[PDB]
């Protein structure tokens, strides 16, 4: 909501899902008798087809593939060579 | 009708009109 409503988690502009939303809150609204299964099965609903939308933004938004293979080879070291040169520098001052 | 297809409420109708300020906002800009 801060930064783009074109990039929305559930999808409300490119997407008509938040009308099914508003229906989802009709119906659920002025429910007499009040249970746990029909709070409960919903909120499926409104998550898993809804996850999987914000998971093909940042795929195309900021590499998923990419980045955490990435980080690891700088953290869980898969890059030996080009860091035993660091070794070399880092051993004549780290005493 | 009712009015539940709205939610919640009124600054939902004020969220509409700050995009009617964008169109007058964004194209007064263009000519400057």
């Amino acid at each position: 909501e801060n930064q783009n409503v074109n990039m929305s988690r559930t999808g409300s502009i490119l997407k008509n899902q938040e009308d099914t939303f508003a229906a989802e809150l009709h119906r659920l609204k002025q429910q007499p008798l009040f249970s746990l299964v029909d709070f409960e099965s919903v909120l499926d609903r409104i998550r898993s087809t809804v996850a999987e939308h914000l998971w093909k933004l940042m795929v195309e938004e900021s590499d998923l593939l990419g980045q955490l293979k990435i980080i690891k080879d700088f953290y869980l070291l898969g890059r030996g060579e080009l860091f035993q040169a660091f070794i070399d520098v880092a051993q004549n001052m780290l005493k | 009708s009712e009015s539940v297809t709205c939610q919640s409420f009124e600054l939902t109708l004020r969220s509409c009109l700050y995009p009617h300020i964008g169109k007058q906002y964004l194209e007064c800009c263009g000519n400057l």
